DNA sequence: AGTGGATATTTGGACCGCTTTGAGGCCTTCGTTGGAAACGG
DNA sequence: CCGTTTCCAACGAAGGCCTCAAAGCGGTCCAAATATCCACT
């Protein structure tokens, strides 16, 4: 009878692909540490969202408060675009919502 | 292309298992597998492909993979009492493995043959070559393996070697099973009993191929001729006579001192089964040699021929009567010396 | 092998990402603002990033550190400097 | 066979 | 400071793990309430560093590493070549009174007003023992604690074992150190260097044999020459004794004799020949020859006077 | 036919015959286009000992091909989970190099090596040799799709050996065997160097003996200056330019009487295994060292010919 | 968007050979050190 | 004739590789919640 409550199952992704990314042997004792870090930089990154939004004067959250954050935080430039990340570090399904293309008689979607 | 969706990865892997042929494997899919492994890491519907991918082209893909464990998951269909429904209703190593030819072949080349560019006949690939029309079909043109030993545990193939009499081939046999059968030997050159069971099968494989061909291998001569002054006549008296059977016909002054000697030195200090066995094994030599020889005349003259067959009864004559004598008139010899002079 | 010490993984996991436990967490921190269509994407690759970072810093301070496996310090000190670092 | 038949008598 | 952390976790990682917790009570560095806080199940890394923290946490000096090292050291005591010394006392000299703290001042002011830099570690055990670990250095250079000397002192005794690991530079200045020490007027080295340190102590105290006296088949195979075996057996019984031999490992011989056997009639010069004899369990395989066949009943005198002579190393002439 | 020829050679080596007696080996001067850089890399270190039978379809003209395919498999055998393509560059290289001025005459093929090389040039790794000294026993029962190359030599771990050989193997349908040196090659060796003339003595003249007594263990060295050597065996030369089986004799009774006299051990019952000298050493497991540069070849042709009586 | 129904997911149960760590041996090869010898006064 | 700089001989440990034994459990097969999801209304 396991019992597993929904925000260790959401940061077990996170820790497992830090342990791929290790490429080392790994002692238990990291990985409440890792997921501690992890919630620290999950608060830090909400507040840095709702302050930016509210600096944009909008309540929403856009795509361009993102880019501006990883732009600060040293990720994104004006010659490496989001668009270079987007196609490098995630799969097909998500570049097609993301990324716009035409295809069909000129048809681009999303609309960009 | 629909390998990019990571939900459609393992099954439509395995539908290319299945569809994947020569003319498929192309280095640009390569290069694809390989970028698609180093985003994935280790998969086993990707290593099964990849394992594939490098049988079609060793040239541009080079692969070892670790064990046969499962690589593609045996979940059952839903369709599993429809395939049981569809069936009832259709009711009414020693050796080295099995490989294609060097890779080095045409491997430094600067511009395509006059051959291919006129598409001529070419050669038949070894991993088609699976049943018995396909070499009646193919018999005048064929893949050689990389390692001939392979041959001697294949049907298909003893078929081809037994009629080609190629001096490269069988040079390469005769080193390969020479060299096998010195460092496999129990008494000869190294005390390892180790090996035991191995060597009997090894020297039973070797007697049920050359049983077939009709013939036997000059290895095998070189074996008996190097190994006998150190026998024993108790580790493999049975392969070890089954072999000086299958010796080749030659003159009986040039083969008594390096054969017969020993094994009359041994004959008379054995037992009585050892005497018996012996008998019988003349008798299969003599048998060999009285069907070679009866084709011949069909095509050293004859006189000089039959003096060596003449010379091997006398001698075989000599020793049975040696050996009543020293057995003190035992019936069960006697029965094994009418049974030789029988034939 | 220790239950103590894990083995990195051969095979990476499925590249599926958990919007659902993304969405509700920022749903939990910050009620009163709204989410975009696919900005849990974006906040799924920002983490991607961060756990990258992390892995190679705390590797690169475990193998510096006369050290063949992680430990608790070097993932430490890798944070106080990739949390500071991952702000702006 | 009989050499083997023979090698399982000696045996004996 | 970070080079005594650095000697201590060496010298830790060289301890095996099966008998760490023995070389810590002896030790008696920390407390024995600290010890059942770590873990010793876990990996040995991770060991290493809770005992590293556990130790920087707390005052760590250099004799406590210098302590641990010996304690090791002697519990170890194979990895080593020993040699031995012998000193003498004048005639008109009377039996001296020992005192450990005097022998200790005197060894310690004698290296000290010799060089400048010097480290120096006692430890006093029964058996009438000291072992003495010795960090050389010099008025321009820091004491270099990865090539140490270890000495064992017998007191009352004119015999002391020293490990050979540096001291071909300063051998006479630790020389005098010893016989200043001692009260002794001369030092000489034995030609007997083994790495057994046990057998060693046995042969040079000659308390190999302990054994006093006191009141308190196939008939149908005939073995001709056995009275020849039953001589050999007995020249071996009465040569090499009933005792259990002593173990050595290894034994030399240097020969400028002359060639005699017509072939090199003429020749006046020796032959010069080295001859080494080596064996895992020596004196024990030689015993072994004669009754074997590969040596003649009575082996040479130069092969069964190793434990009498105390000798291991020979030089023969013409 | 050539394999009759390889029956009647095969068939004639009987016990019945006289063994020959052999030259003094005399000091040649070295051919003037082999690469002074390679000679002193090949002095000074120990290599094993391999025979190997003819290869199947070598060709001297496609050498980088052999070396980047090589380099492909060892890559994809250090790493055994992932793929690996064959035009990438690794950590490691394969170089394929010939070798000149090593063959015995005109009618032997070139030698070529086999190096491993860890670039950061790199650091070598691992070495192999292939080579034919004086081997025109066996050229004569072999076709022309074969070339004979039955001296091989190993320098680094064994476990790159074990892939090189079974590469090759699998590649040109070969035979790789373990070449061992018994004691009484070793004791010609002894007198054929011992025989020879130096102009300085490096190192002294050394035997190593095991003593059989299976229950105990106990292994015996015996050291020499060399000019009381020489002196020795000049005492008991008496063929002029040849060494005779019973001079050997005499040369090795000499040391046995002069170490039963002094020890009582009879040295004759005893096993010779390692003899060294200036000019090389070699050990009864298949092991040689090589120091001075004139006397290459003689040495090299021993080996040669005993290979060839290992494989034929 | 609250409500819903269904089907793939997985985590604890159980067991064997693959897995790594600890220890011992042993080897081939560079380096630090002592010393004989040519050079300078 | 004697002190000093330099190349040569030599012990060593030092590292690098090889082998075996013992403790561990990951992987494979398998249960019945249960939770992801797609559009149900």
């Amino acid at each position: 009878r396991p019992r597993q409550d929904p925000h260790k199952a959401g940061l077990s992704h996170y820790v497992k692909l830090f342990s791929f990314y290790a490429k080392m042997p790994m002692e238990r004792k990291a990985l409440e540490m890792v997921e501690k870090c992890l919630d620290k930089y999950f608060q830090h990154l909400c507040d840095d969202l709702e302050v930016f939004a509210a600096h944009a004067g909008r309540k929403t959250v856009k795509p361009e408060d993102l880019e501006l954050l990883m732009r600060r935080q040293g990720l994104v430039t004006d010659q490496v675009s989001l668009h270079v990340l987007v196609e490098r570090h995630l799969p097909l399904e998500y570049r097609q919502l993301l990324i716009p293309c035409a295809y069909s008689g000129n048809s681009v979607f999303p609309a960009q | 292309a629909s390998l990019q969706d990571d939900a459609l990865c393992p099954y439509v892997c395995h539908l290319l298992y299945l569809l994947t042929k020569k003319e498929n494997v192309k280095p640009f899919r390569v290069r694809k597998l390989l970028d698609l492994q180093a985003k994935m890491g280790m998969q086993p519907h990707l290593q099964a492909l990849l394992s594939l991918y490098k049988f079609f082209a060793p040239a541009l893909i080079s692969v070892s993979l670790p064990v046969k464990k499962i690589y593609f998951k045996n979940s059952e269909n839903l369709w599993k009492t429809a395939l049981l429904a569809v069936k009832q209703r259709n009711r009414g190593s020693v050796i080295p493995v099995l490989n294609s030819s060097s890779y080095t072949k045409e491997c430094g080349k600067k511009e395509m043959s006059l051959s291919d560019c006129l598409n001529r006949s070419g050669s038949f690939p070894l991993e088609q070559l699976q049943s018995f029309p396909q070499l009646l079909q193919n018999i005048h043109c064929l893949e050689l393996p990389s390692q001939m030993g392979s041959v001697l545990n294949n049907s298909l193939l003893l078929h081809y070697i037994n009629c080609v009499r190629d001096e490269p081939v069988l040079l390469r046999f005769y080193y390969w099973l020479s060299q096998t059968l010195q460092e496999e030997c129990i008494w000869y050159k190294v005390n390892n009993y180790e090996h035991g069971k191995e060597f009997t099968n090894f020297l039973d494989t070797i007697i049920r191929a050359e049983c077939f061909l009709q013939e036997g291998f000059y290895s095998c001569e070189a074996f008996l001729y190097k190994s006998l002054p150190l026998w024993d006549g108790l580790c493999c008296r049975s392969q070890f006579l089954q072999l000086v059977s299958w010796i080749p016909f030659s003159s009986f002054s040039e083969v008594k001192p390096l054969l017969f000697d020993h094994l009359a030195q041994l004959f008379f200090t054995s037992t009585i089964y050892f005497k018996c066995s012996v008998l019988q094994s003349l008798k299969e030599l003599l048998q060999n040699w009285l069907l070679w020889l009866s084709m011949d005349i069909h095509m050293t003259t004859l006189g000089g021929s039959m003096n060596s067959v003449s010379k091997l009864i006398h001698y075989v004559g000599w020793l049975s009567t040696t050996a009543m004598r020293l057995e003190s008139n035992n019936t069960f010899l006697l029965h094994f010396i009418l049974d030789f002079y029988e034939k | 092998m220790a239950l103590s010490t894990i083995v990195s993984q051969r095979k990476q996991i499925k590249r599926k990402a958990p919007r659902g436990f993304l969405k509700r967490v920022f749903k939990r921190k910050k009620p009163q603002l709204r989410l975009e269509k696919s900005g849990d994407l974006l906040v799924h690759l920002n983490c991607l990033l961060f756990v990258h970072r992390l892995a190679e810093e705390s590797r690169t301070n475990a193998c510096a550190s006369k050290c063949r496996v992680i430990n608790k310090e070097h993932v430490l000190a890798a944070a106080k400097v990739i949390l500071k670092k991952s702000r702006g | 066979g009989v050499l083997a038949h023979l090698e399982r008598l000696e045996t004996q | 400071d970070e080079t005594v952390a650095e000697f201590i976790k060496r010298t830790i990682l060289k301890i095996p793990m099966n008998e760490l917790t023995t070389i810590l009570k002896a030790w008696d560095f920390l407390s024995e309430n600290q010890l059942q806080t770590v873990n010793f199940r876990q990996r040995k890394e991770s060991v290493v560093q809770h005992l590293i923290h556990l130790c920087e946490e707390k005052r760590a000096s250099i004799s406590d590493a210098a302590l641990l090292d010996i304690i090791y050291m002697q519990f170890h005591q194979h990895q080593k070549v020993w040699e031995v010394f012998q000193m003498s006392k004048g005639p008109g000299e009377d039996v001296d009174l020992f005192d450990m703290k005097q022998f200790k001042n005197s060894f310690k002011k004698i290296l000290q007003r010799a060089l400048k830099n010097v480290t120096v570690s006692f430890r006093e055990t029964e058996e009438n023992a000291v072992w003495i670990r010795i960090a050389w250095g010099t008025q321009y250079t820091k004491p270099n604690q990865y090539k140490p000397t270890y000495v064992v002192y017998y007191s009352q005794t004119p015999y002391a074992f020293t490990s050979s690991s540096m001291l071909r530079r300063n051998t006479p200045l630790l020389g005098q150190a010893l016989t200043i020490a001692s009260k002794h007027h001369q030092i000489v080295k034995m030609d007997l260097r083994s790495r057994y340190l046990d057998s060693l102590k046995a042969i040079v105290f000659k308390q190999y044999n302990q054994t006093f006296e006191t009141h308190n088949m196939d008939s149908r195979i005939i073995h001709e020459n056995i009275v020849e075996k039953e001589r050999v057996q007995r020249i071996t019984q009465e040569t090499f004794g009933d005792y259990p031999q002593p173990q050595l490992e290894f034994a030399q011989y240097k020969l400028e004799t002359k060639f005699k056997s017509s072939i090199l009639a003429e020749r006046e010069e020796p032959l010069r020949c080295l001859i080494k004899f080596s064996s895992p369990h020596l004196l024990e395989a030689l015993k072994s020859l004669a009754p074997a066949g590969i040596a003649d009943a009575p082996l040479s005198p130069l092969l069964t006077c190793i434990p009498n002579k105390r000798m291991n190393y020979f030089k023969i002439r013409d | 036919p050539l394999q009759k020829r390889l029956e009647s050679v095969r068939k004639q080596s009987s016990f019945i015959l006289t063994p020959p007696r052999r030259k003094i080996p005399q000091c040649s001067q070295l051919q003037e286009d082999v690469d002074p850089q390679k000679v002193a890399f090949l002095l000074h270190k120990q290599w094993t000992l391999y025979s190997l039978t003819p290869l199947y379809k070598f060709s001297y003209s496609n050498l980088k091909e052999y070396s980047r395919l090589l380099n492909a498999f060892i890559v994809a055998e250090k790493q055994k989970g992932l793929a690996v393509e064959v035009g990438e560059d690794f950590n490691i290289k394969v170089i394929f190099s010939t070798l000149l001025g090593m063959k015995g005459t005109q009618r032997d093929p070139e030698a070529f090596l086999v190096q491993i090389v860890s670039k950061s040039e790199g650091k070598v790794l691992w070495t192999g040799w292939f080579c034919c000294v004086f081997g025109d026993s066996l050229l004569e029962t072999v076709s022309e799709d074969f070339t004979c190359l039955p001296l091989f030599l190993a320098n680094g771990a064994e476990s790159n050996t074990a892939i090189i050989g079974t590469w090759f193997q699998k590649t040109f349908d070969c035979y790789f065997s373990p070449l061992a040196i018994n004691a009484f090659n070793l004791s010609w060796m002894a007198a054929m160097w011992t025989a020879c003339k130096m102009d300085h003595y490096v190192a002294t003249t050394e035997f190593l003996w095991s003593v059989p007594c299976s229950p105990q263990s106990l292994d015996i060295s015996f050291a020499i200056h060399p000019e009381d050597a020489k002196a020795l065996w000049d005492s008991v030369h008496k063929t002029p330019g040849e060494v005779t089986q019973e001079e050997v004799d005499l040369f090795m009774d000499c040391l046995y009487s002069h170490f039963h006299r002094h020890f009582k051990i009879h040295l004759s019952a005893t096993r010779l295994v390692r003899v060294s000298t200036s000019v090389a050493s070699a050990h009864t497991d298949g092991k040689i060292k090589i120091l001075c540069h004139k006397y290459l070849i003689g040495v090299l042709a021993y080996l040669t010919e005993l290979a060839i009586f290992q494989i034929e």
